[PDB]
């Protein structure tokens, strides 16, 4: 190990399931179940059938509204659904009996693709997944109704959209995790490009999951990006298992502790407390009856307060059962622990300043939207290197029903396809037992 | 009787149009050009005043050693210089881009159920018309809600407004008649239950920012500036904390969940926002065009107005200065819209087809393809081969090819009543037009036309798609002058030919039935002959901030 | 190699400018200095300028393909890539664009040609580029009123002629003489004077330019007459359109 | 398996290496050695160390003609280069004996760096390359030389250039051969988007290696498209397997055939006796004194029209030893065998047409530039689906001196260190000899 840090792993209930795990068992580069996850997003695609067939039935293709009068086309796509799903599946295969999936959903009119993985190890991207699984289908529908070289374009049109005359697959009917690699707002950016509400739908709103999830695809994202490397890489992972992993029991004890009659500003006590306990911070100096911590661990406290952060996150839009207020906590919290103490808040202010700026993109005018439809590529809200996104999955998976744009309204077709793979919406369960079969390899 | 182009033919040369032999070199160069002469004196002053040489006829070759000619705008009787067809020199072909650029469609149904379901107040004609008023003061940028704002001048920004409509006529009735596209006034019965049928009772607003901003700006300009104009009306009108939570509702909704711009971004080789042309696909381009609800008894008629309003926005502004600039490409267009030629051979090509099979009523097959794309080629190629001053006229081969090539892709399309039969019918005209004269276009001009009958049909990623959903975007077609505008107007052929209302977004085609444009968008070729003539009155100048 | 579908005159044309084999007529006789004046790129005894130096000086590693592929002379020399331009009429000049592009790369090695409707272009290496441009001059590649060397300002080739039988031509480079019936090159093909005009010869009359043209027209032989080569237009696009699908 | 096909392998020399290799085995779905330079290519980055050191001396950061007055840096980093590549790789590596490669080259002034696969196998695409390893020289040299808080941000400019302000690393002085994801052209595009020049530089002007290495980027690409999945696969294998590698010796024997005297036409009249004489066409109907020729294989018909095109460029363009008229190559070979057979030319016409926007924007004012300069990626270039840039990288290779942007002017960078990579240089020979080992796996 690089590092000299171990932490105690617990699972999603705040249950023991094993001490003392090198730090590093938890990185994206070392723990099979983030790798397995990552890999999972990369090549997992959901089809909808059903609405590919009603898109060909009224030559409804190209995008919203869009309608081509006269190329209707009739097709009992979902009636055939085990016919298309295994003609694609002979396509999208390398080798029979690989890692390909194509499982049929909701009596035919889904279907889950996972193409299979040595496809991306001779890929640059990710993009083999939409195409190579837009092809099969297409080509499958094609060849199950004889559709003839004057139509077939319509199929086309039905699965793929208005590709490539716009950029983006406007008006298909597959959806990814991912979005296309020229909406990256920097090169490394595609785990973030990942809407909170996708995230929230695929842990069926389990709070602890959601966070891991987020937490996972933010923290993996900052090593693709480099911000993880050199000097940085502690302060990263100690954040993914502090926030993300529940290390030590500590959002959950926070959480426990505040959840009956708590605030913002007793997680902060709290937090303070438990990170001087712990020989974290102790007092620097005495002013006038004031006292100033300091740390000989900045990567540890930023930690401890980042999982502060969630658990006041937890508290507070859990106790209003409604996440627009992430925004407020994600502020304020940082802003009030650094006159509390006199120590850099989570991310030296880069969460406080995400989130002045997300506060003011959910409340104003000017853009943003709910909390679910933010991301980590959001403009609004890339600015905090992964602490900040989790924290608002973790508020959206706890939203009573106050959004208009909700996980049920944005983020269906995600639900219905992402939630079936047991590591996407359990990730909490499978890194943990991943980081601990690897414990003493590490 | 005579064929179409005769009349414009006898106009621009002295020779009957059928004889082989002239004389050049005798006409002065550009002194023969009125227009010439304007621009050599315009030169001159304008190169004194500023101390830079600038115009000057004698850098370079001289022009002029041919006729340099007049043209007919097809449909009018208005000729002019070439130079008046020019983008840069006629306010009505940029005025007819800014109200593209500044047009916006942008939904209520979502904004309407935020009011509901999350504000928990009712909406009714009543609400929806006391938010029209106030969006029609804030639009053109002018203040609801704070004090000591500083505002628009309400004269530099008189063009900008919203309207809206929706297919339940008793719901568009109560609406103040003020703000309403009425879908039953504009369209004919049977296009206006079509319409109708289409929206339902959706509710859409039309919104159009000022030319002077677009101008000063760009297109992505326009749903921005839409949605923070909204976003402060819904705030007044509804009674919103100015700034609360559900404020951003609206904002999601009018800036991405229910707004429709008229092109799509670009690709960073050609980086250009929403609302610029290269993101404008055919078919909207087709029902942009709103000849198709003035002359549908005559579908060769609507189909050569979407051509021309393609040729001159593809081919002149986007091609010829987006993509490129200097002088430009005003002719490689012109030959789409001037002197009646494309009119002439695509009514011989209807008329075949009407005769050989009826509109719509054959078979939309490879042989319909080869049928009707060859006959209508060879009537194209014999014409510039029995009358020597037509091939002096469309002397550039590219002119040519797209001509024959559009009245063979109408044509096909015409009989099959499908677009993309009437794609490969273009490519087809173009392979035997190659064939027959050993030439065909530019040293580039056939990129597409090679890839061409492969693509039509073929499904893969980058390549299948409905000739409709296709634009200046798709990959074939993202470099080259003389196909744009060509298949916006194949694209919509066989909706005009088959009576349909639109091409293939009824919002867009409803989007531009409005009087309240600064260009006519039902008379495209006679707004482009008005700014010839230095007649048209475009919006967004800056007379009223300058000296006198 | 059959090169072209047709049983006309036109397709039989096209075939014989495509095969090496057939020997081209030659029309006129033009010295090696006329050409070079032509061609505007070097004065008389000016030494072939450079651009990289010869083959034989650089230090070129083993490859298998240069070395079964042998350098034109020019290439050997380090010249520089030159070019001419020619512009046909539509009016029955003998060669055509296409014509011309599809003839030089199965006639000429190293060539890089290129068509347009207005203008036909080759590029090679200088010294070789002057052996080609002879006989792209002399022989009934060229008609000296029908056919122009124009390396700009190329319009014409869709214009009526003039009352000699003439090409139009902006710059004027070639002179019809009434009083021999011949055309004088009086500029070199970019239109800079040239100090001693250059004799093209007498232009081909009426029956000969359709003897040898290769543009099918209703006036002269109609394409779509020539049924044969119609049917190989239309097979290659359906089986282009069915290979695109599937 | 999939496919019946059998290829003859051979070396650069034209000799044989391996007979009756399934065609399967050259699938950059399974050949190992095109996974590991595809993998390669994702993973190296060239570092210029002279080019950091001079422009942190002169303050010239940022791009082009770029300079801050007063901001100049003076440290020796080419003098220091062992420690600073040394510590780069501490950071870089994921563990002390994996494949991370950081070499000095060029007396310390260069270096080459592959980052260790295993990033990639946890990330959605290819930008932890340059962003992992620009951070990691940028803290090395940071650290090598104690430069302050206030001055340390210059090191950071001189690395990466403006970016994040611009898109790009614009001013970099690091370099790779692909280029960022927000580039492409669509998905899946990222293996197009590499210079034509930097493939000849990375081969050392080897023609065939060249095309080569073109062919199997391009075709992988197709793969990561979804073109060549279901009907369209065994076109682009038999492409890759006889345009790009030399299968059955066909391009290698019809240069042999002409390269002494022969043209375009020449070579076109002994591929189409090829076709007949291995039954890949035959004569279908007789017109007047003209055969009409058909296959039962066009598939196979399109790969040796592709064999033909690639012998031909090698010997118009070798004949001329300049570049240029690639461009009317790839247009007259297609244009002329059509009419020469009554059959489709490559790609169904896609070369023909890609040749003739390549021509236009080869010769004209409106874009492009000289073929060193284009790429799959490239708008002009994109259209074919494999089958024409790499006879751009073999005529560029045979080009002696006559192109100002050639390979020597935009490629210096990725020539001193891409070529040291023996399966960059060298790829035919590594695939061959993958695809003799998995013979049987096949
Ligand atoms: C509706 C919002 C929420 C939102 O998303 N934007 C608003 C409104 C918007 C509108 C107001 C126009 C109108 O009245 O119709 C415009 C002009 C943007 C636009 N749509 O053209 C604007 N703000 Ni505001 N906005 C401003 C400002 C401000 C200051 C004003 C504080 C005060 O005491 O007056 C406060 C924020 C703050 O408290 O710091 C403010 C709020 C707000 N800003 C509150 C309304 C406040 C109220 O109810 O009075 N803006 C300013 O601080 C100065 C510049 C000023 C902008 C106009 C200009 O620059 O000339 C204007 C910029
Ligand atoms: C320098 C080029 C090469 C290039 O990259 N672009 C040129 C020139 C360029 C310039 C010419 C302006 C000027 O004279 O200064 C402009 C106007 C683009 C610009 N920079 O503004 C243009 N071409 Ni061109 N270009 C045209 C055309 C053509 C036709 C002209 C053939 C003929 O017989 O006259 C041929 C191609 C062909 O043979 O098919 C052509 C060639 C060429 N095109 C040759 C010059 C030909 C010559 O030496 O005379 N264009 C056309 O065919 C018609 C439309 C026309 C364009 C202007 C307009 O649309 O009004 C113009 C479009
Ligand atoms: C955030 C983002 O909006 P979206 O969330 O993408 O709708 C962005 N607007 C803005 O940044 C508004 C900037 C100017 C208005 C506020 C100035 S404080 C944009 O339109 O691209
Ligand atoms: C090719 C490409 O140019 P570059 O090679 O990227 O310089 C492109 N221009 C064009 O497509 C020119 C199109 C208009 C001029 C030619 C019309 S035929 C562009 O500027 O993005
Ligand atoms: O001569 S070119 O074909 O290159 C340009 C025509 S505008
Ligand atoms: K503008
Ligand atoms: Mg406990
Ligand atoms: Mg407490
Ligand atoms: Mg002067
Ligand atoms: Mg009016
Ligand atoms: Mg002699
Ligand atoms: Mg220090
Ligand atoms: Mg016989």
């Amino acid at each position: 190990a690089k590092f000299e840090d171990k932490v105690d792993l617990y699972d999603d209930r705040g249950n023991l399931v094993e001490e003392q795990v090198p730090l590093e068992a938890l990185s994206p580069l070392r723990n099979p179940a983030i790798k397995s996850i990552v890999q999972g997003i990369k090549r997992t695609v959901a089809v909808n059938l059903e609405g590919i067939e009603n898109a060909l039935k009224t030559a409804k293709v190209g995008g919203p509204a869009c309608k081509i009068m006269g190329r209707e086309l009739d097709l009992d796509i979902v009636g055939n659904a085990e016919s298309i799903a295994a003609a694609a599946k002979e396509m999208i295969q390398v080798t029979e009996d690989d890692d390909t999936n194509v499982e049929l959903l909701g009596g035919g009119k889904r279907a889950l693709v996972q193409v299979p993985s040595a496809r991306f190890d001779v890929a640059a991207e990710y993009s083999a997944a939409p195409l190579v699984t837009a092809t099969a289908f297409v080509q499958a529908i094609i060849n199950e109704f004889d559709v003839s070289m004057y139509d077939a374009n319509m199929v086309k049109a039905a699965v793929l959209g208005r590709y490539p005359q716009s950029v983006e697959y406007m008006g298909a009917n597959i959806a990814t995790m991912l979005d296309i690699p020229q909406k990256l707002e920097g090169p490394g950016y595609a785990l973030r490009n990942i809407m909170v509400n996708h995230v929230v739908a695929a842990t069926l709103k389990n709070t602890l999951q959601a966070a891991a999830l987020s937490t996972i695809l933010e923290q993996t994202a900052m090593f693709e990006m480099g911000d993880a490397v050199g000097a940085f890489e502690r302060m990263h992972l100690l954040g993914l298992a502090y926030q993300g992993m529940n290390a030590d029991n500590l959002v959950f004890d926070l959480v426990k502790a505040n959840g009956k009659e708590g605030t913002v500003g007793s997680v902060i006590a709290d937090l303070v407390e438990r990170a001087l306990e712990d020989g974290v911070i102790k007092v620097e100096k005495e002013l006038t009856d004031y006292k100033v911590y300091g740390t000989d661990d900045l990567a540890m406290w930023n930690a401890y307060a980042a999982a502060g952060l969630m658990a006041a996150t937890m508290v507070n839009q859990g106790a209003a059962r409604a996440a627009q207020g992430v925004s407020s906590t994600l502020l304020y919290y940082n802003d009030l622990i650094e006159f509390e103490t006199g120590l850099p808040s989570v991310d030296f202010g880069k969460v406080e300043g995400t989130a002045v700026g997300f506060s003011f993109f959910s409340h104003s005018i000017y853009g943003g939207g709910g909390p679910g439809i933010f991301n980590g590529n959001h403009i609004v809200t890339r600015h905090s290197k992964g602490f900040a996104i989790p924290c608002v999955a973790a508020a959206m998976a706890l939203d009573a029903g106050t959004q208009m744009f909700s996980p049920e309204a944005t983020s269906g077709l995600i639900k219905e396809v992402f939630s079936q793979v047991d590591e996407f919406r359990e990730p909490l369960k499978y890194v943990v037992e991943a980081a601990a079969e690897i414990k003493n390899e590490i | 009787a005579d064929k179409l182009f005769i009349n414009a033919l006898k106009k621009k040369f002295e020779e009957s149009p059928e004889e082989k032999k002239t004389t050049f070199y005798t006409l002065g160069g550009w002194k023969q050009s009125e227009r010439k002469t304007e621009f050599v004196n315009a030169g001159k002053e304008v190169a004194a005043k500023r101390g830079i040489p600038q115009y000057n006829p004698d850098i370079g070759t001289p022009l002029g050693q041919r006729v340099l000619m007049p043209y007919q705008v097809s449909t009018t009787d208005t000729y002019v210089e070439g130079d008046d067809l020019h983008f840069v020199n006629n306010a009505a072909m940029q005025q007819m881009w800014d109200d593209i650029r500044r047009t916006v469609i942008v939904g209520l149904n979502h904004a309407h159920a935020v009011i509901e379901k999350r504000l928990g107040k009712e909406v009714t004609p009543e609400t929806i018309t006391h938010y029209l008023e106030t969006v029609n003061h804030a639009m053109p940028g002018a203040a609801v809600v704070q004090e000591h704002m500083v505002e628009t001048h309400p004269a530099l920004v008189a063009d900008s407004y919203v309207k809206v409509f929706t297919g339940n006529d008793e719901i568009a009735d109560e609406i103040d008649p003020a703000f309403v596209i009425d879908i039953n006034k504009q369209f004919p019965e049977d296009q206006a239950e079509t319409l109708k049928a289409e929206v339902g009772d959706g509710i859409w607003q039309v919104v159009r920012i000022p030319t002077i901003v677009s101008r000063t700006c760009d297109g992505a300009t326009t749903s921005r500036w839409s949605a923070m104009q909204i976003g402060m009306s819904m705030i007044s009108a509804y009674k919103q904390a100015a700034g609360e939570a559900a404020t951003g509702d609206f904002a999601y909704a009018a800036k991405h969940a229910e707004v429709i711009h008229m092109g799509t971004y670009l690709p960073v080789r050609r980086a250009r926002g929403e609302n610029e042309p290269g993101g404008v696909p055919f078919g909207y381009l087709a029902d942009i065009c709103q000849s198709s609800r003035v002359n549908y008894e005559d579908p060769v008629r609507v189909s050569l107005d979407v051509v021309a309003t393609g040729a001159m926005l593809y081919d002149q502004i986007w091609l010829g200065s987006y993509m490129s600039g200097g002088v430009g490409f005003t002719q490689y267009a012109t030959a789409a819209y001037t002197d009646n030629i494309l009119d002439d051979f695509t009514y011989f090509g209807k008329e075949y087809v009407e005769d050989k099979y009826g509109l719509c009523e054959a078979p939309n097959n490879m042989d319909t393809v080869l049928d009707v794309a060859t006959e209508v080629t060879f009537y194209g190629l014999e014409q510039y081969e029995e009358y020597p001053a037509l091939l002096e006229d469309q002397f550039g081969g590219s002119q040519r090819a797209a001509v024959v090539a559009a009245a063979a892709g109408c044509s096909t399309a015409f009989a099959t009543g499908n677009a993309q039969t009437g794609l490969s019918g273009w490519y087809l005209s173009m392979y035997l037009h190659k064939e027959q004269h050993s030439r065909l276009g530019f040293y580039g001009y056939d990129l597409q036309d090679q890839c061409g009958a492969s693509n039509v049909f073929s499904i893969r990623g980058d390549e299948g798609l409905p000739l409709e959903l296709r634009g200046p975007n798709y990959p074939n077609y993202a470099m080259n002058v003389g196909h744009q505008g060509e298949y916006a107007g194949i694209s919509q052929a066989p909706h005009a030919a088959r009576g349909d209302a639109f091409v293939f977004n009824p919002l867009v085609k409803i989007a531009f039935a409005d009087d309240n444009l600064v260009f006519d968008f039902t008379n495209v070729r006679g707004e482009f002959a008005k700014g010839a003539l230095r007649e048209f009155e475009p919006a967004g100048e800056r007379a009223l901030i300058t000296p006198a | 190699a059959q090169y072209y579908p047709g049983t006309t005159k036109v397709a039989q044309n096209r075939r014989n400018f495509c095969n090496p084999e057939y020997e081209l007529e030659k029309l006129r006789e033009i010295s090696d200095e006329d050409v070079v004046k032509i061609l505007g790129h070097r004065a008389p005894g000016e030494e072939y300028p450079s651009v990289h130096p010869p083959l034989e000086e650089m230090d070129e590693p083993e490859d298998a393909i240069r070395e079964m592929v042998e350098p034109i002379d020019g290439a050997k020399a380090g010249d520089r890539v030159r070019y001419i331009q020619f512009t046909d009429s539509m009016y029955f000049a003998p060669a055509q664009p296409y014509v011309r592009s599809r003839a030089y790369l199965c006639r000429y090695r190293g060539a890089d040609a290129g068509t347009l409707s207005g203008r036909q272009i080759i590029e090679t290496r200088e010294r070789d580029l002057e052996k080609i441009s002879k006989e792209l001059l002399e022989t009934e590649f060229f008609d000296p009123a029908r056919s122009g060397v124009r390396g700009k300002s190329v319009h014409g080739h869709s214009l009526r002629l003039d009352e000699d039988g003439m090409m139009f031509d902006m710059l004027r480079r070639q002179i019809y003489n009434k009083d021999t019936g011949r055309v004088e090159m009086v500029k070199n093909q970019i239109g800079d004077e040239l100090d001693e005009p250059v004799d093209l010869g007498e232009p081909l009359d009426e029956e000969t330019l359709m003897e040898k043209t290769t543009i099918y027209r209703v006036d002269g032989e109609a394409y779509r007459d020539d049924v044969e080569a119609v049917e190989i237009m239309q097979r290659i696009h359906v089986l282009r359109s069915q290979g695109g699908f599937n």
